């Protein structure tokens, strides 16, 4: 039973799924730790750390995944017509836990079945409270919307907070969240940081409250919808036409006044919400700066290229792609405790095994394939 | 020869006024007396009484100064005024709450030609009925240069941090 | 009179020497007030904007020029030596008030001075209480130290804020400011506002106190080995923003190659100094480098990084500067007597005045 975590040869993605605390952990449940080289320098990541709690370096990805009994990664494996072909390098038969993508990845799904492998896929991650120490989405979005109002700033012309001065009063920027889930929170938070005037809007009632309390105010669209609009899941629901009419006139009065919008509204299975039209956007004053989140499930601004910054009426709008790998080295060691959460109370110990309940909706509710049958309720 | 005056009593002076302006100035951001301020502060306003802050554009060390502390301290921005904005309203208020600050009011700015602060605007803290000094000591500030409102029969000094004379008042406001 | 502002053609210049707000009291004092067009479009003033508070709108630089009997600008104007001759725009016998850089700059002066043009140096503004109004050092300045904390956490890769979750805590950033004058404060400030632990040195003994209150700790040594523990603190920092700057004079160095060593990787130094040789020596203008795995960054113009605040206070310095010699009567009259006059003319009427630049 010996792990292994290699090094991200995806474009860009600087994550790593490792951490010296974390192999300290797992050297603790019986492992053998076996790192790729340089794994974790975008992550700041050194070798000699690894060492020392308690983790062997190979010296590539086919010597690290080789004999691996099970092998912990950020994002899905590439496959053979993306370039190299890592699903080949895992030994057959071990386990691996990543953001598999799933539901949206088909090739690399039947290609891991193809060879025995049994892959589980942490953004199925159940919506039930035990499970927030393995959640994978809230880790990581809540660093991409600190991330947002960093890069909001850094692409605006002004600064954020109300100074007083000889010279005048610079003014405060008035910054609007579009959406209060994990993202939308911090973003608040840290736009308040910096001095911002904030304002928020969500269709879900329970974030009224959760604004107020981050010192921001509140845009109630109400409609009598949001009271039936969040689900048992705790996610939202398509509105529908007529309400995301209401939503803009309302939202209007505020957008024409704000300097920084910040958009993460996000629909499960589902294209990104609306929420800023390019009518709207020509209402705002020049030197705005729209931040899409949103950007690579659709976006939340039809105006937004992932991986680029567009500018059209005098508006900057960014959608940079894999924004919670722009906080990389944060990012990382908190992915890898996700994934030690989730795996730590499924080892045995005594004869060093891995029996994954199968019971535990946990469990069941992220396997995505087990032995050469993907097994999963697509 | 000047008047002096302690922590007791300036509790009951802003909780029976009806308006009170802070002044807060470089000895506050010293001692860190902001957080402490804002309570004192919001205190008043769960009596009825009508609360601001006056910010001189040269209040501290550096632009922004008290904006970002009082900001840390989570005052409201709607309380929070400019000079321009808020000097007229000295005349119509009962206490001056100047804590931390003195050359930003001094009056030899107005007066004085041959003195080192002249020409800078100041508030007009005098026009107020009542006018509270929280420094440590009679001591000059950042110009070095005495001001004639410490020694008057409107104004009452307190003498001590600016952090430790602000939570004591909190207390005696309970 | 009429009162002109050009664009500014310096390379990555978007600041401009106006704001609506300074148009509405220029003409209230009975000025002609003419900006060139598209002259504030990096400071988001557009020509509508502009025309709505009372100015006319100019085709061309030249245009805008022609007849104006006072000139603003934020950059210093172009000579023919560096391809564009902008002193040959103003009218002669004007008077131009913007950032000369004059005692660094004497061609630009002696161009003037052939003009019969009469500058005041904004920069040479005196260190009095009344002129904190008209101080373009500190406004720009200060906006410098704010920008230099938005541009480390850009380049960062670590959020600043100490963050706790279920999934394990993050820690705060470490900051080292070096160097405590308008920028450096502004710098602690926003650092400490974003969560992180600031630490900052500076060898004057009254900035101790300054960046106390602040929230910020003072390396101190509790004698000329006191850059042990400064180092002590280094080896632990994430961002290191250096501001230490000497006019007329190369910036002095503050963070030696050999300390970029002793660095961790996924460190951010933040050098705004550049532009006067750099606190630290790996820093290049205009560019981000890499070495020892440490990120130097060496951004120049860090105001025009911020130009749309940065200009509405320019343009109000200008204002301030300007408005108490505007006695109508409808004339402008200097008076000598004045030292923010005096402090500031660099050459008047077809000689140069000013005592550092006559030999
Ligand atoms: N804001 C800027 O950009 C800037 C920049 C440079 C200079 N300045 C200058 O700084 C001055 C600012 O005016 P200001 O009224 O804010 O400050 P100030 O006039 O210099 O006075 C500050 C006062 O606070 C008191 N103080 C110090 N520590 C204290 C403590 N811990 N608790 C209570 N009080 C304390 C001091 O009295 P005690 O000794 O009795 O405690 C001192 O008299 C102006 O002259 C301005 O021109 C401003
Ligand atoms: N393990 C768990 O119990 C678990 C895991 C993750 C999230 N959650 C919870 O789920 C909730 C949502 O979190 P999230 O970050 O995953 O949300 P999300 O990423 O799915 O969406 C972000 C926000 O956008 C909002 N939104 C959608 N459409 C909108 C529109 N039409 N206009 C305005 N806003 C719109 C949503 O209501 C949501 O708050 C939170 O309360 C969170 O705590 C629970
Ligand atoms: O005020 P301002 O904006 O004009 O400041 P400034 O532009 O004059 O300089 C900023 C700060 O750098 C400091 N400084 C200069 N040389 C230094 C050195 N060798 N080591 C450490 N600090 C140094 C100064 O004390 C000053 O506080």
């Amino acid at each position: 039973m010996k792990i292994a975590i290699p090094k991200e040869r995806r474009p860009g993605e600087d994550r790593v799924a490792i951490s010296p605390e974390v192999v300290k952990k797992l050297v603790g449940l019986g492992f053998e730790v076996i790192v790729e080289q340089g794994a974790g320098v975008g992550a700041s990541i050194t070798d000699d750390a690894l060492t020392a709690a308690g983790a062997t370096i190979a010296s590539t990805a086919a010597q690290a995944l080789s004999q691996a009994d099970v092998v912990w990664k950020v994002q899905r494996p590439m496959t053979a017509e993306e370039g190299t072909d890592e699903v080949a390098l895992i030994k057959e038969g071990a386990v691996l836990m990543c953001h598999l993508g799933a539901l949206t990845n088909r090739p690399v799904v039947e290609a891991l079945t193809k060879r025995k492998i049994t892959a589980y896929a942490m953004e199925l991650m159940p919506r039930i409270s035990r499970a927030q120490s393995m959640d994978i989405l809230s880790s990581q979005s809540n660093l991409a919307g600190y991330r947002a109002v960093i890069d909001g700033a850094y692409e605006f012309a002004r600064a954020f907070p109300m100074m007083m001065t000889a010279a005048g009063t610079v003014p405060p920027a008035r910054v609007l969240v579009f959406g209060v889930g994990v993202a939308g929170l911090q973003a608040i938070a840290t736009a308040k940081r910096l001095g911002a005037v904030v304002m928020a809007t969500d269709v879900r009632a329970a974030t009224k409250e959760q604004v107020e309390s981050l010192g921001g105010k509140f845009i109630t669209v109400d409609d009598e919808a949001m009271k039936t609009a969040e689900t048992a899941g705790g996610y939202a629901k398509e509105m529908g036409e007529e309400f995301r009419k209401k939503q803009a006139e309302a939202v209007l009065k505020e957008l024409v006044k704000t300097d920084i919008a910040i958009t993460t509204a996000l629909i499960p299975g589902k294209p990104a919400p609306v929420l800023i039209t390019e009518e709207m956007v020509t209402k705002m004053k020049p030197g705005s700066v729209i931040i899409d989140l949103a950007v690579e499930a659709g976006g939340n601004c039809p105006l937004s290229e992932p991986g680029k910054i567009v500018v059209k009426h005098g508006v900057k709008i960014v959608g940079h792609t894999n924004v919670p790998s722009r906080v990389a080295a944060d990012a990382s060691p908190l992915f890898a405790k996700n994934l030690l959460n989730f795996l730590t109370p499924h080892v045995d110990k005594d004869t060093k095994t891995l029996v994954m309940k199968l019971e535990d909706e946990t469990v069941s509710g992220t396997c995505v394939t087990r032995d050469g049958a993907i097994v999963h309720p697509a | 020869s000047v008047k002096a005056g302690s922590a007791e009593d300036a509790a009951f002076i802003m909780k029976n006024a009806s308006k009170v302006i802070i002044v807060p100035g470089y000895g506050m951001a010293v001692a860190q007396a902001q957080h402490a301020l804002r309570e004192m502060a919001d205190v008043l306003k769960k009596e009825g009484v009508e609360v601001s802050y006056a910010i001189h554009p040269v209040a501290g060390r550096m632009p922004g100064h008290m904006n970002v502390l009082l900001a840390e301290a989570n005052v409201p921005y709607d309380e929070v005024f400019e000079l321009e904005e808020i000097n007229s309203s000295f005349q119509t208020a009962d206490v001056a709450f100047v804590i931390g600050a003195n050359d930003v009011t001094n009056p030899a700015a107005k007066t004085d030609p041959s003195s080192p602060i002249y020409g800078m605007p100041i508030l007009d803290v005098e026009k107020a009925g009542t006018v509270l000094f929280i420094k440590r000591s009679m001591a000059s500030g950042y110009a070095g240069v005495e001001n004639e409102l410490f020694f008057r029969n409107n104004t009452m000094m307190l003498f001590g941090d600016a952090k430790k004379m602000t939570e004591q008042i909190v207390q005696a406001m309970n």
